[PDB]
């Protein structure tokens, strides 16, 4: 979270690993950022035969 | 019994004016979603329940009530004392994450009020609140195909949003009019307008 | 068979059968046995058990007698305490611990002694089978109650200490595993307790029991003694009947016992006790009455119903062959406390005329919801009544959404007087805010000495901590975890103070804990409400054996479609609408479901129930309970749009016309 | 002339166009006052009572009470007093030259509904007293229009008020009565013991006419002015209640600061509305199409008057007999929910 906070501010890449393993985060948290700089870029990874991911956050992204 | 052998919903409840005003806010041009749009707004008794995955109705439904809206969630802390604030001023209130439901508000969403004489009051949480009469509830979820409380789904209008063939079609046919010529669509969308405002005047 | 010794000449058990003359009012008492052969053999033979210091595990089908052969057995003693632990599907040690740790002391010489010196306690464990085995196969409680026997100990947690077990002797009771709801039991933890098989009385000795309980009840009416007999063996029969005809197979919760028949015997001593004076034609309609709400509450089709008053009708002709009979429909049975100083059987329009007078009273009080009354939800009032007027009277009302269960509960709270209290459970809410609510709940019936209708509604049940909860809560008269230590001690303060302010006085513990329990048992009804009985949540909370034994299963269901056609005929009776010709159409007599037509009143409500049934049947809903909140919505809806239409045509039509006049 | 039973049929019917909810009689004149449901306030004749001599709206919403007076003075006319749910108390004038209705002053002072209205006079000086929803009785000033004393002497809020000098009751909906006294304005005792809330509750005057409840035991209780009260709640029941004589500002008995119950009657199927006192009868209705006639020398219902109205009974009344300023007439009225008005004559 503060990577993100930061990463938004100024600026630079972020990259999140097995975003499948932190559902309740990913839910919560990533929904309501993604729901609401120029060269900030995050890349999330996942596992296709892991858990449901949330509909809303594929389909904004 | 007898029915009109023409009949059409868009004709009998959605009047020109509600129209005119939906069209400006930024609704579709679809028959369905003029049929849904005034489907929610002729529900003054029971609160509806908005199903919108791409997140149009939130900013429709905003620009419907100008600046006095009010955009909560329930994934937000101190939502209570902001729902709270919001119904003791009066002002519409729409709840985002409607299938993350909070059985603080089955009060609200029943509307079983406590009648004190001119001045309505509602038991929200652990103490009465007075309602101002001007309070409009409105209930939004982005996510389609998810899991509901039955109190709620059995309590409120559920309305979907989903996209059909005719809303492809003109979506196209106007983005490839707006790339080829942006006069010829202008011109088309400026004569729209004066012929359904020469119409209603 | 029947060989014994008593003071070493062999002797039988014809000669030692001691007589019982029960009294009237001796019925309501939980403790009352009748001692035939088989309860008495059982009951010596569980105490010569009991005295050889090993472990007693009663296994029986329910309702067999268990718990009461063992209350028959250790009241006539003054060696042993009963310690009432009852199993849920996910039950701790620590339940267990807080269960116990009221009733013993930590003596280093540690050592878990009794409170009493002299008196040897018996820590009994219902429901053996209930808890739940691990992702690799194993349970807790079954091996920590193994180590409890085989070592006479346990280790302590926190301080990692061995504690010594002295004089608490383990007495379980389990069903058999072959009934679903069961689990396998573990052969290493059943050697060390002998095992009893208390199975089903016959149905000449339930016959003889309860000739007896009926000759007690029809010793208040004197003129009636007589007819004992014949009733005894027409309850047997029908209890005999319902078990072989509703079964297992058709709905999970078809569980029939003979505590639905000492249900029904205690209900015809009240309905008697609290009754006028009563002729023949009353007692066949009473006790009707009574195998109504006893047995066919928890039935849910309407074909069950419709063989179950089949069923009675051949029942009460068979064996009390009485003429002057009125038809026993189910609505036809409206037997009432409120219009009267005493409980008989009232008319029909002014029950329901009364019933509109106090709904619209309580509308103006509490809150305003316009229900429109109906014969069916009248029913369900004198329903929830009479079970909301018993001692320890719970319930548990199962039935589609938007039914009218709250709301009933409420009303009928209100009637009687009940302070109703609804936690306000939420989300983010842990287990201790559900803790809090229980223990001011029962602080307010105790120490307040206030009427309380506790309603737990299946959404209120987030996780099954809460569920086990109310376990508690139901199976014994308080919950032993809710007051521990310091709270434990502050209670018993505030309970002294309580008792020496009301004049009471006592000095020992153990009877102000009784008096406690037996106020909270008094002055507490606990309303269950679940809307989709299908449910995973729902169905545990159904099946749980604590729930199940002492809740009255009221199974109200969706609306039928006469319920449908009352209220809409009684809420658009309002509408000025039979403005237009109508020519009646020539339908079938099963097309119809209300009155032949001759309106476009009755066609408008046909319609709307038609409309309704194909909607339903379209959505593929299956056997799942049918929410009849869209017909009312689009009913109100109707209404409202129809006065409005109405209105803007007759000022338009109005104006055109005074305009082309002018 | 004081041992008058009236008789098992009404004299006449009086016809209201919606339900009646409270009805008055006039001291002087044959007049019957009848309120009304739906805000309308009737006055009818005992003996023409084909058209109302005066009939208006001045409540929006339903009346609850209503009581009359006629004012005296050592320096004569009449005032109507009625109550609604509009949070409104409104004073009327009865004058008898052209027998019409005149409003006065309409009256604020209550944030929610208001239930039961007494108006009574004392040394030439007519007064105002009020119960209400919000937890709050008030007693006022006629001619200052503006309040008293406020206070709250319950849990939550009251029914039905009397006052007997400067003592008053107060009916609550926490089965509690509550003698407040009011230039000090503290409580005097507290009365529990019901289990339903209070629906009508007022004093017992004495009598110098033998009754057993209406002559003073003591010269204490001869002294402080009152010994007994009567309560009738939702119990189905009618209660005679006993107030300690507190040391008269008088301060409260520590030891003697609960009431006693001198006798419960029974034998009501329903809630008992109100109750009216008369002799040695406790006249009393309920909800039971019924109207009851209760010794206070036995206990027992001499007369039933059975299946009186088809539906509830809201109100009835008879004239005072402490009061020697009104002529106790014996006359006799009984208002129901049937839309339906009766009286009893002779
Ligand atoms: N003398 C008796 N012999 C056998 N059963 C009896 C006798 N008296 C009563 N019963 C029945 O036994 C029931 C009590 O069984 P219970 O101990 O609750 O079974 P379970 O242990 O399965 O819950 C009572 O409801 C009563 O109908
Ligand atoms: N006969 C009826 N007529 C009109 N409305 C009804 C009727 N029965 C139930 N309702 C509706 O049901 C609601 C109350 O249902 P409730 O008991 O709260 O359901 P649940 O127990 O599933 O929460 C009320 O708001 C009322 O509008």
């Amino acid at each position: 979270q503060e990577e993100i906070s930061k990463s938004k501010i100024e600026g630079g890449w972020i990259l999140l690993q097995n975003i499948q393993m932190s559902l309740s985060w990913v839910k919560t948290y990533l929904h309501k950022h993604v729901e609401e700089h120029e060269k900030f870029k995050m890349f999330m990874t996942c596992h296709l035969t892991g858990d449901k991911l949330p509909a809303p956050l594929l389909q904004r992204t | 019994v007898k029915y009109d052998v023409n009949y059409r919903f868009i004709d009998y409840l959605v009047t020109l004016d509600e129209k005119m005003k939906w069209l400006e806010c930024g609704l579709d041009k679809n028959d369905y979603f003029l049929e849904n749009m005034s489907i929610v707004m002729n529900s003054q008794d029971a609160v509806p329940f908005l199903l919108d995955p791409s997140s149009h109705m939130i900013t429709v439904i905003s620009n419907y009530y100008g600046n006095k809206t009010v955009l909560l969630s329930f994934l937000e802390e101190g939502f209570v004392k902001r729902l709270e604030n919001a119904v003791r001023f009066g002002s519409v209130v729409i709840i985002q994450d409607g299938e993350f439901f909070d059985p603080i508000i089955s009060r609200l969403i029943s509307r079983e009020f406590n009648h004190a004489g001119n001045r309505v009051t509602v038991e929200i949480g652990d103490h009465e609140v007075d309602v101002s009469g001007d309070f409009k509830l409105f209930i939004h979820s982005c996510d389609p195909s998810g899991d509901i409380p039955i109190f709620l789904r059995s309590r409120v209008r559920l309305v979907h949003f989903v996209t059909n063939k005719e809303s492809i079609e003109t979506r196209i046919f106007d983005i490839t009019l707006t790339e080829e010529n942006a006069e010829m669509q202008r011109k088309r969308e400026d004569l729209i307008k004066l012929n359904t405002e020469y119409r209603l005047k | 068979d029947y060989s014994t010794i008593v003071i070493l000449s062999f002797s039988s058990f014809c000669s030692e059968i001691p007589s019982v003359s029960l009294e009237a009012h001796e019925v309501m008492r939980p403790d009352i046995v009748i001692p035939t052969i088989d309860t008495i053999k059982h009951e010596k033979i569980f105490y010569d058990l009991l005295n050889s210091k090993r472990g007693i595990i009663l296994c029986g089908p329910p309702g067999s007698g268990k718990t009461m052969i063992m209350n028959n057995a250790l009241r006539n003693s003054s060696l042993y305490d009963v310690v009432g632990i009852n199993f849920s599907k996910d039950t701790t040690t620590e339940h267990i611990l807080s269960a116990l740790h009221r009733h013993t002391n930590y003596v280093t010489t540690l050592t878990l002694l009794p409170k009493s010196d002299i008196k040897n306690l018996v820590l009994f464990c219902d429901e053996i089978n209930l808890p739940k085995l691990d992702k690799y196969g194993s349970q807790n409680v079954v091996l920590f109650l193994r180590q409890l026997m085989e070592k006479q100990g346990f280790w302590k947690t926190p301080e990692n200490k061995w504690v010594t077990i002295e004089r608490i002797h383990i007495v379980g009771a389990c069903n058999p595993p072959t009934d679903p709801g069961r689990i396998p039991m573990s052969e290493r933890f059943t050697r060390h307790a002998a095992i009893l098989y208390l199975g089903y009385p016959s149905g000449k000795s339930l016959s003889q029991i309860y000739e007896i309980y009926y000759k007690a009840i029809f010793k208040l009416v004197p003129e009636f003694r007589s007819y004992t007999e014949p009733f005894a063996r027409a309850s047997v029969h029908l209890y005999n009947e319902c078990k072989a005809r509703y079964s297992t197979g058709l709905q999970s919760h078809y569980l029939f016992s003979p505590r639905e028949l000492t249900r029904l015997v205690r209900g015809v001593y009240t309905a008697i006790n609290t009754g006028p004076r009563q002729t023949l034609r009353s007692l066949i309609r009473l006790w009707a009455y009574e195998a109504w709400r006893i047995f066919a509450d928890r039935l849910v089709g309407v074909k069950e119903k419709n063989s179950f008053e089949q069923l009675l009708y051949e029942t009460v002709d068979k064996y009390l062959p009485n003429q002057d009979l009125g038809n026993i429909s189910s609505t036809s049975l409206l037997f009432s406390g409120l219009l009267s100083l005493d409980f008989k059987e009232v008319n029909k329009t002014d029950l329901v005329n009364f019933i509109e007078e106090r709904f619209k009273t309580f509308c103006d009080e509490e809150l305003e919801v316009p229900m429109v009354i109906h014969e069916s939800m009248v029913d369900h009032i004198l329903r929830i009544d009479r079970a909301l007027k018993q001692v320890q009277g719970h319930m548990m009302l199962i039935g589609a959404s938007r039914t009218g269960k709250t709301i009933l509960t409420r009303f009928v709270a209100w009637l009687n007087g009940l302070k109703i209290v609804q936690p306000k459970i939420h989300r983010h809410s842990n287990l201790s805010d559900f803790d809090m609510i229980l223990k001011k709940a029962i602080s307010d019936c105790s120490l307040k000495e206030s009427r309380t209708c506790l309603i737990i509604d299946e959404s209120n049940i987030l996780e099954t901590a809460f569920l086990e909860r109310m376990n508690t809560l139901l199976a014994n008269a308080d919950i032993p975890d809710l007051f521990q230590g310091e709270e434990y001690d502050k209670l018993l303060n505030n309970l002294r103070n309580k008792t020496r302010s009301l004049g009471l006085l006592l000095d020992t513990e153990q009877e102000l804990y009784d008096w406690f329990v037996g106020e909270i048992a008094k002055n507490l009804h606990v309303v269950f409400t679940i809307c989709d009985p299908t449910n995973n949540k729902s169905s545990a909370m159904i099946s749980s054996p604590a729930l199940f034994n002492r809740c009255i299963i009221n199974w109200m269901g969706d609306w039928d479609t006469k319920t449908m056609s009352q209220v809409a005929n009684n809420m658009v009776d309002v509408v000025p609408m039979e403005f237009t010709d109508f020519i009646v159409p020539e339908v079938n007599k099963e097309l119809v479901f209300t009155e032949p037509i001759q309106t476009i009143r009755d066609a408008v409500v046909n319609i709307l129930i038609h409309f309704d049934r194909n909607f339903y049947q379209k959505m593929k809903v299956g056997v799942n309970p049918r929410s009849p909140g869209y017909f009312i919505d689009g009913l109100r809806a109707l209404v409202k749009l129809v006065t409005a239409k109405y209105q803007d045509l007759q000022e338009n039509q109005r104006f055109v016309n005074v305009g082309l006049e002018k | 002339v004081l041992k008058w039973i009236p008789r098992n049929l009404p004299s006449c019917l009086i016809n209201v166009e919606s339900s009646v909810t409270s009805v008055k009689l006039h001291p002087n004149l044959p007049i019957v006052f009848v309120a009304t449901d739906h805000g309308k306030l009737y006055a009818f004749d005992l003996f023409n009572y084909t058209i109302p001599l005066a009939s208006l709206q001045s409540h929006t919403k339903a009346i609850t009470s209503m009581d009359v007076l006629f004012t005296n003075y050592t320096n004569n006319y009449l005032v109507i007093v009625t109550a609604s749910k509009d949070l409104q108390i409104h004073v009327f004038k009865w004058v008898s030259e052209e027998c019409k209705f005149q409003q006065i002053r309409s009256l604020l002072g209550h944030e929610h509904i208001v239930s039961a209205v007494k108006i009574w006079q004392k040394n030439n000086d007519v007064h105002i007293a009020s119960c209400s929803r919000d937890q709050t009785v008030k007693i006022w000033d006629f001619h200052n229009g503006w309040s008293l004393k406020t206070f709250q002497p319950h849990s939550q809020w009251v029914r039905s008020i009397d006052v007997l000098g400067d003592y008053i009751i107060s009916g609550s909906h926490d089965t509690t009565l509550r003698l407040t006294h009011w230039p000090s304005g503290n409580g005097l005792s507290v009365g529990t013991g019901h289990e339903f809330p209070i629906e009508k509750v007022k004093f017992i005057h004495f009598i110098e006419d033998e009754i057993r409840f209406r002559t003073p035991s003591t010269d204490r209780y001869k002294n402080w002015g009152m010994q007994y009260c009567v309560s009738a709640s939702r119990d189905r029941t009618i209660k005679i209640w006993e107030i300690p004589l507190p040391t008269l500002a008088p301060i409260p008995n520590p030891t003697d600061s609960n009431f006693r119950c001198v006798l419960t009657l029974k034998g009501h199927l329903s809630w008992v509305r109100d109750i009216s006192i008369r002799g040695q009868y406790l006249f009393s209705c309920a909800d039971d199409k019924s109207v009851r006639c209760w010794d206070l020398n036995t206990g027992q219902c001499l007369h039933v008057w059975e299946k009186l109205h088809t539906g509830f009974v809201n109100c009835l009344d008879l004239d005072v007999d402490f009061d020697s300023n009104v002529t106790p007439r014996q006359m006799m009225v009984t208002g129901g929910l049937d839309c339906k008005s009766n009286v009893f004559m002779r």
